[PDB]
């Protein structure tokens, strides 16, 4: 847990919501509900990277709240997925995060998973034509 | 965050470790006491005075008092041992058991489970069912508290006997399955909740030391789970309990100490303590207890004094009422009491004193001559249950005066505790203390310490150079233990059975093991050091009367002394300089000229400062070990080199290490 | 005859005094909304003397910025578990008797404070006391005597309050 | 109760100076020394003030009531300076030579200017607005501590001056009232009252006085640096605000000294002083630590023991109705050795024994005991305690006698006060005077201060003790005024030739000061010399520099050891010279005291040696 | 028409809660936020959100 | 620069020692403008450090 | 001199005035007290204390 913003998971709702801002725009310590406690019960998100802002809505249960991914436009937030219509940004799978972790997704964070690891590296080149990532 | 009034209840005479409890009874419990004449009594402070119970008729210092029941009835029976024999009263003065249990001193200890009895004594563990014996048990040092696990949550029953020498000897029978091994000599153990445990079992102890622990003691190895280490809460518990004071659903840990702390642990780690509430009284704890025994619907602590003010600490505020220009009526109401009872008094026994005066009082003192192994003073502690006017200390936290002239300590005020250090070389053997209370007599009682001429381990290392030494020749295997009694500062006075014994020494000032061996006539004293072997011959010659070299070991010791002799110097070269960078730093604000190396002492200035202080002390009590270590070693040789010390002396005030060896080496 | 207002402090619940300082016969197990306009005899510490009843969320707080001018006696209450939404309860006494109806008539005129048997409280006087607030002299009482539910001190401040009938 | 406010400054306030003046006019801000010799200014920003000068008294008041400001006062060992912080600008920058060891600010009696009073080596001073000596008189020993005291109810306050000599004296503004003899060197001293007074010690003792004897008296440990009344409670009655060793501020009565408020700190205390920081028209109380926190104020159970108490005496009676006969009585004796101490020998008129006995005196003993242990070899009945006070002050010793068997774990204790009178040594030049009558009543002051035509001769080389004789015996036979006839030829020679090395130590100062100024200027010179040759990186000529400055720096090093040691022989001469003031005029009793010490003053003013002996051996 | 507790921030970090009437509290705490919520989970006036140079996630509710 | 003698540090601006605007009147240094009559006790200003008076 | 070497303006004007106390229609004591006005840049009252020194020398270069 490390936020640059903040939100509320519910805007008429007995709950919370937090973001994720760690290392190279991992969003996935959202904390959750039971907000009488408001726990590290925290809710699965797939998040591509980081929703530098929040937000909240009334029609729908506070779906619209959007995560603002640097480099990628808003998603409103429904658990596990996105909903965009042409320049909010895409789903949950990080297209840039993927890359790095889609091919060469060896080991941890150590140079034995990539400069001193290139056994599944050099087999996968998988994001094709390396830019975003 | 919490917070407990001190409101006063009862006083009773003075209590021994673990002489209170609290009857069960939704409303106010029953506070059940015994004072050191015998006199058990209980009450129930129904409204601001005791109504007291059933105070009974005085007789032998109660000893301990607990309370049980056969089944799973609620608890009541509350059993007590005062002299030699353990009787028992139903919650009301109604005495139904009287075991004798024939024993020779008197009781140190006991726990009621159902109709299993398991009592303790100076060494011996007996365990009775219904007034018959079926274990017996004699470790070789004192016991300080037993227990059984719970006999309905398990199904074998396996007391746990405290010994003084750092061990818990978890036996079955009358032999011990294991032993668990505990830094600190443990004085009070009690398994931590109303039933032992929701993982099965587990003891939880506290030691003289001041040291908490949980040890889970399975069917053949120990599991320790946390322990409560501290380093500015020193003193000894005496009394701990289970009890839900803060309220969040999980029992807290209520637990004493002896010097007046009272401790709530909570567990909001959902499986390690943390402190919540400390609160010192003066005194002496003795018991803890929780639950509520004033205006119920409140829970509150119940603290047994040394002295026998039984206190209790409150969740509820005081201040019930607030009016005009006030000062509540409590306060006026025992304000009035006082002065008639006070007045009344008065009058008796100034007639009293005319009557003695015209026609012209034996007390208590909790002594604890303990060592303290961060550091190489003993802590003595006396104790009285009035106030002490003056303490002399002959020889051969304290709001007191100097005593010296022998040393004689006046206490201001109104003082029960003194707690005084003593601090003695690894020589010179040989201590009285007069003890003085605000009685009307004003009489006078001594206590004669002994300084030893060493904290005893349970193990050592054999790969360092042992510089061994044999005594040989017509002894009595009882004798030569009274020697190592008058010899070492923690042994059993009873001979140990076997006729062979080895303990497991190690000086505490620098880390060198005396392991000592000894059997009907001959004894083996090995050691790290030429100056311990040394003082043992002499020693072990004197008593007689009255009745080996590793070459490296000196490197040894020495390579042991030079980072203490490095830092003292350190501290005195750095201490010399901070005065005069102080002056530099009050002008200018540093932002760009002090050197790097005299800024890592501007900020520790304070550290250095403090231990400046205590240094002087530390250097010539370092000198004094170079030069007897110095003349010993070169004394086992048959040499006599009293004469070289002022050139030993120069070399230190030099410390050159090398040359100092050198030195040591040649001459 | 003689009524009874009490306020609170917002964001608390605290309003559920007024049943257990109700009488017996007629004792209430559910928690007591501090609504307002009870109607109601209940034998006090004087005599059977009777009550009003408010709410004071922020919002809210201003019915009984409606009835505050009247009352045969009066009535002092306060949220003492507050650590921060005690010190807009601080204008309150400033809202309710600085009023110029207030003042006029020496009558019952007292706070008291609240939720002892919850886990933080202050001063037994609290509104006249504790937050600073001393200086209700010339008002003509005093109040104290509290717990939380389990009914407790509402005879406190009685001399300066309620025998002061 | 609470601190009504709370900070920190940074910086280490040294004891005993803390003031708080209004140096605004109107605006009160707080002034404290600090290391190097600076003086720091606390405006509710902390503004330093470069006194460059170890720093003794600090204090703040009203020296010119023309104006409504507060003029901060600094001493030191040499110096004493007024400032107007304000319109920065000296209202007197005196040079004292006397020193200044404890200083205050108020109006004595019969004197229509505020005085700066003052205290050194021996001798006291006082100073109006534009620094001229209004007041000028000398004391035993060094003074420690100074307060201004109505004592005597006339409205004209006298000051009570602290001396090293263990003794309080009150002065008027020439006439000297009284004098109580306490036991240690005196620290403190503070008035609120109308003759009473609280005093503290380097004992611990901290205590108050009525006109001649002490209300109460508390001794501790970590002896306090700073006392203060004030009037915590607001019960109308002043309080002794005390500030300890430890941190400890405990706020006492000044009844029967029951601690009434307590607060502790960090650090040591080394100032309670009251001023209206925040502006409420109300004094306060701010305590000012050692480290440099302030902290500001606006103004159950034992007795049941003591009830537990009683019933365990009638308890102890009640098994009456380590053993000893009932009927031992300790009976004591005085007696002096020669072959060098006054004995006091302690018996008990039975079989038992004395265990050990504990004398308390207060100061004879170094400590406050003096505790006798015999061997277990050496016990019998009689045992003699050998006494050695180190001045002629009677002391009453409370012996507690520790009375029992030989082998016993609990005995009595007996206790005995016994009162080694003021003469307790001199087992059985000249100054002569007469007497009134009723030679019998010269053998009872002999016989009850020693332990053995009008005119006595006394026959003394000692000056010291023929003082103390005359005053003893002077007060004694009730007498007001006296005159006497002195001769001290061995040690009036001995003043003269101190007088003599006077001004030879004067001028040899002043040359080693003017060379050291010259070498001074040279070094600062060269430092910025050496500056610029760093500069500009010629590196030759700084390295030349900065040998010559080495040079100059080991040559003003070995000016400085010469001219400390002359300046701590001045020093002596100049004490030497205001102790023998003071013995001179402490011979007389009454007016012809003080008649000495100002022809005294006047005598050396005009280097007339001669009849300066003259009026210190007539009168 | 209407204002319940209206907090703020502070650049050395002091709580400064703002009663409609009245100023609540000047704190020493650890630093602050650009936004936080008041998810009160059973009617606490208080936002129990915590921000910190050490990522601190808060939760307290105090001519 | 190397000799201090004054107490106080910072004094209020107005009893220290340590008109027409630079757009009219000529000037030496950051203040002071030029003055008639220079006599051989003239400081007009002082310098901060002693790099600053020696360049 | 000395009092303007300590710094200390305040002390010479006043000594100055006592001076003209003493002498009353002194000139370098005017003239100082002038120039000290001037380093202390207030030149409406240098330009007044010039002005007297002109009423008692008027033939004085410096004012």
């Amino acid at each position: 847990a490390c936020l640059a913003l903040a939100d509320f998971h519910g805007d008429g709702e007995y709950k919370l919501a937090m973001g994720d801002l760690g290392p190279d725009g991992r969003q996935p310590r959202l904390k959750v509900l039971k907000g009488h406690t408001l726990v590290s019960q925290k809710p699965l998100p797939d998040l591509p990277a980081a929703a530098v802002t929040f937000l909240m809505a009334s029609h729908e249960p506070r779906t619209p709240a959007l995560a603002i991914a640097s480099g990628p436009c808003v998603y409103v937030y429904k658990n596990l997925k996105p909903y965009f219509k042409f320049s909010l940004p895409s789903l949950p799978t990080n297209p840039l995060e993927q890359d790095l972790w889609n091919q060469a997704k060896e080991d941890q964070i150590d140079p034995l998973t990539l400069k001193e690891m290139l056994e599944g590296i050099r087999e996968k080149a998988e994001v094709p034509l390396s830019v975003q990532s | 965050d919490l917070n407990l009034n001190r409101a006063d209840y009862l006083q009773v005479g003075v209590t021994s470790q673990k002489t209170m409890k609290l009857l069960p009874a939704r409303a106010t419990q029953k506070v059940v006491v015994g004072d050191h004449d015998g006199i058990v009594m209980c009450f129930g402070m129904k409204k601001g005075e005791a109504v007291t119970v059933f105070k009974t008729l005085p007789g032998q210092k109660i000893a301990r008092l607990e309370l049980g029941g056969a089944l799973n009835t609620p608890q009541e029976k509350i059993f007590i041992a005062a002299g030699s024999e353990i009787r028992g009263f139903t919650k009301r003065g109604k005495q139904f058991l009287s075991f004798e249990t024939n024993l020779t001193e008197s009781i140190k200890a006991m726990h009621i489970s159902g109709s299993d009895l398991f009592l303790s004594a100076s060494y011996i563990y007996n365990h009775y069912c219904d007034c018959k014996d079926q274990h017996y048990y004699l470790s070789g040092d004192k016991i300080n508290d037993v227990i059984c696990l719970p006999v309905e949550r398990l199904l074998r029953e396996v007391p746990v006997l405290a010994c003084q020498d750092r061990v818990l000897r978890v036996l079955q029978g009358s032999d011990v399955t294991y032993e668990i091994e505990v830094p600190g000599p443990p004085t009070v153990l009690a398994l931590h909740n109303g039933n032992g445990g929701d993982s099965g079992e587990d003891l939880l102890f506290g030691t003289s030391d001041g040291k908490l622990g949980l040890i889970q003691i399975t069917t053949s190895k120990p599991i320790h789970k946390w322990e409560i280490r501290n380093e500015k809460k020193r003193g000894g518990i005496l009394c701990v309990d289970s009890f839900d004071i803060v309220g969040d659903g999980v029992k807290d840990l209520l637990v004493g100490r002896d010097d007046g702390m009272v401790e709530v642990y909570g567990f909001d780690n959902a499986n390690e303590p943390v402190l919540r509430f400390d609160h010192t009284l003066s005194e002496s704890v003795t018991s803890i207890q929780g639950g509520c025994v004033g205006k119920d619907g409140y829970d509150e602590i119940v603290v047994s004094t040394y002295s026998g003010w039984i206190t209790g600490l409150t969740t509820e505020p005081v201040h019930k009422e607030s009016g005009p220009g006030e000062e509540n009526q409590e306060m006026q109401n025992k304000i009035s009491s006082l002065r008639s009872e006070l007045e009344q008094l008065q009058y008796k026994v100034l007639q009293e004193r005319e009557k003695y005066q015209q026609s012209s009082p034996s007390f208590s003192v909790n002594d604890k001559f303990t060592l303290n192994k961060d550091d190489a003073s003993y802590s003595l502690i006396l104790e009285v249950q009035t106030a002490i006017d003056n303490v002399l200390i002959q020889s051969d936290k304290n709001s007191a005066v100097v005593s010296f002239s022998l040393a004689t300590y006046r206490c201001q005020a109104n003082t029960t505790r003194l707690e005084l250090k003593i601090r003695s070389i690894e020589g010179q053997y040989g201590l009285q203390a007069y003890v003085t209370p605000r009685i009307q007599p004003k009489t006078c009682q001594v206590r004669q310490y002994h300084i030893k001429p060493h904290q005893r381990t349970h193990f050592i290392d054999h790969d360092r150079p042992m510089n061994t030494l044999t005594l040989t020749g017509q002894f009595s295997f009882s004798e030569l233990h009274s020697w190592v009694v008058f010899c070492m500062p923690e042994v059993p006075e009873k001979p140990p059975a076997g006729e062979c014994v080895t303990f497991y020494f190690q000086n505490t000032f620098l880390d060198t093991q005396l392991e000592s061996t000894y059997r009907k006539g001959e004894g083996v004293f090995k050691s790290d050091n030429i100056s311990t072997i040394s003082i043992l011959k002499d020693v072990l010659s004197k008593e007689a009367t009255k009745r080996e070299i590793n070459e490296v070991s000196v490197k040894h010791t020495l390579k042991l002394i030079h980072p203490k002799l490095e830092y003292q110097l350190l501290l005195a070269k750095k201490v010399q300089l901070i005065d005069a960078l102080k002056e530099l730093q009050v002008h200018e604000g540093n932002t760009n000229f002090l050197i790097p190396e005299y800024r890592c002492i501007l900020e520790e200035a304070d550290h250095l400062q403090e231990e400046y202080k205590k240094q002087p002390a530390h250097l010539e009590r370092l000198y004094g070990m170079i030069t007897d270590l110095f003349i010993d070693k070169f004394k086992f040789k048959g040499t006599n080199v009293k004469t070289k010390v002022p050139l030993l002396l120069e070399i230190l005030d030099s410390y050159d290490q090398n040359a100092l060896i050198a030195f040591f080496d040649a001459a | 005859e003689v009524h009874v207002l009490c306020l609170g402090l917002d964001n608390s619940g605290k309003t559920t005094i007024i049943n257990k300082l109700k009488p017996s016969n007629a004792q209430s197990q559910d928690i007591v909304p501090t609504i307002g306009f009870s109607i109601q005899k209940f034998k006090s510490s004087s005599l059977s003397f009777t009550v009003f009843d408010m709410s004071g969320q922020g919002r809210y707080r201003n019915l009984w910025e409606h009835y505050y001018k009247e009352g045969q006696a009066i009535i002092f209450v306060i949220d003492s578990s507050d650590k921060l939404r005690m010190v807009v309860a601080k204008e309150e006494l400033r809202t309710l008797l600085n009023h110029p109806d207030i003042k006029h008539r020496r009558i019952p005129i007292l706070f008291f404070a609240n939720k002892m048997d919850l886990r933080d409280a202050l001063t037994s006087v609290k509104v006249s006391q504790l937050l600073c607030l001393e200086d209700i002299k010339d008002k003509p009482w005093h109040i104290c005597a509290s717990d939380a539910i389990k009914g407790e001190g509402l005879q406190e401040g009685v001399d300066w309050l309620q025998d002061q009938i | 109760l609470q601190p009504v406010f709370t900070l920190k400054l940074r910086h280490k306030i040294s004891p005993r100076m803390v003031a708080v003046g209004r140096y605004d006019g109107t605006h009160p801000c707080l002034a404290a020394a600090t290391q190097a010799g600076k003086v720091f200014i606390h405006n509710p920003d902390v503004s330093l003030l470069n006194i460059n000068q170890t720093v003794s008294c600090l204090t703040a008041g009203v020296l010119n009531p023309e104006l409504g400001y507060d003029a901060l006062l600094v001493g030191t060992q040499t110096n004493l300076l007024a400032y107007d912080v304000y319109n920065n600008s000296d209202l007197f920058y005196r040079e004292v030579a006397d020193g200044a060891s404890a200083i205050v600010l108020g109006t004595l009696g019969d004197i229509t200017s505020p005085l700066a009073i003052i205290g050194g080596n021996c001798a006291l001073q006082g100073f109006n607005h534009e620094g001229n000596d209004l007041f000028w008189t000398v004391t035993g020993d060094n003074v420690h501590s100074l307060a201004l005291c109505d004592f005597d109810g006339d409205g004209k306050k006298e000051l009570l001056v602290g001396s090293e000599d263990f003794d309080i004296r009150v002065f008027k503004e020439d006439e000297i009232v009284a004098e109580m003899s306490e036991t240690e060197i005196i620290t403190s001293l503070c008035p609120m009252y109308g003759s009473r007074f609280g005093y503290a010690l380097s004992n611990g003792t901290v205590g108050v006085y009525d006109k001649t004897a002490r209300y109460w008296r508390i001794k501790s440990k970590n002896q306090a640096m700073s006392i203060h009344a004030f009037d915590l409670n607001s019960d109308g009655v002043c309080e002794l605000i005390t500030g300890w060793s430890n941190g400890k501020v405990d706020a006492r009565s000044d009844r029967t000294g029951e601690v009434i408020f307590k607060d502790n700190f960090s650090s040591a205390i080394a100032g309670v002083v009251e001023g209206d920081y925040r502006m409420e028209g109300c004094q306060q109380l701010i305590c000012c630590s050692v480290d440099g926190e302030i902290r500001g104020y606006l103004p159950i159970r034992e007795l049941s023991q003591k009830k537990q108490n009683l019933l365990l005496e009638l308890r102890n009676y009640e098994e009456n109705a380590g053993v000893i006969p009932a009927n031992t009585k300790h009976h004591t004796a005085l007696s002096v050795s020669l072959g060098a101490h006054a004995e006091l020998c302690i018996s008990t008129s039975n079989d038992t024994i004395i265990r050990a006995v504990l004398i308390f005196a207060e100061g004879v003993f170094a400590g406050e005991s003096h505790v006798v242990h015999p061997s277990v070899h050496h016990l019998s009945s009689s045992v003699r305690i050998p006494i050695t006070p180190p001045k002629d002050i009677p002391v009453d010793l409370h012996l507690k006698t520790f009375v029992g068997y030989r082998s016993s774990t609990q005995f009595h204790v007996f206790e005995l006060t016994r009162q080694l009178p003021r003469f307790s040594m001199y087992a059985l030049s000249y100054v002569n005077f007469i007497i009134a009558e009723r030679a019998q009543r010269v053998v009872m002051w002999l016989n009850q201060n020693f332990l053995l035509s009008g005119e006595i001769t006394v026959n003394t080389d000692d000056i010291d003790l023929a003082g103390d004789i005359i005053q003893s015996m002077a007060s004694f036979f009730a007498i007001e005024d006296l005159q006497v006839e002195a001769d001290f030829p061995v040690y009036f020679e001995e003043l003269r030739k101190v007088l003599v090395k006077v001004d030879e130590y004067h001028s040899v100062h002043q040359k080693l000061s003017a060379d050291m100024a010259d070498n001074s200027n040279l070094i600062r010179s060269l430092l910025v010399q050496a500056e610029d040759a760093r500069l500009m990186r010629d590196m030759k000529t700084m390295k030349n520099r900065y040998k010559e400055l080495y040079d100059l720096n080991k040559d003003l090093l070995n000016g400085y050891k010469i001219r400390c040691n002359n300046h701590t022989e001045l020093l002596g001469s100049l004490k030497a010279v205001n102790q023998a003031i003071q013995r001179a005029g402490h011979l007389r009793v009454g007016k012809p005291k003080n008649q000495v010490i100002t022809a005294c003053r006047d005598a050396i003013r005009s280097n007339n040696i001669n009849m300066l002996f003259r009026i210190m051996r007539v009168g | 028409r209407g204002l319940q507790a209206v907090m703020a921030a502070l650049a050395n970090e002091e709580v400064r809660i703002y009663h409609d009437k009245v100023l609540l509290n000047v704190i020493r705490t650890p630093e602050a936020v650009t936004s936080l919520c008041f998810g009160r989970y059973g009617r606490e006036d208080n936002t129990l959100i915590m921000t910190t140079l050490g990522g601190g996630l808060i939760i307290k509710i105090l001519k | 620069i190397l000799d201090e003698n004054a107490i106080a540090q910072v004094p209020r601006p107005g009893t220290s020692l340590k008109g027409p605007s630079p757009a009219v009147r000529p000037v030496t240094q950051a203040g002071r403008p030029i003055t008639g009559f220079l006599r051989p006790s003239t400081q007009s200003g002082r310098p901060g450090t002693i790099e600053q008076a020696i360049k | 001199k000395v009092y303007i070497s300590l710094d200390q303006p305040l002390t010479a004007l006043n000594l100055f005035k006592q001076g003209l106390d003493k002498f009353p229609g002194e000139v370098t004591l005017l003239c100082g007290i002038a120039r000290i006005y001037e380093e202390m840049n207030n030149i409406s009252s240098a330009t007044e204390y010039y002005k007297e020194v002109l009423k008692q020398d008027n033939t004085h270069v410096e004012a």
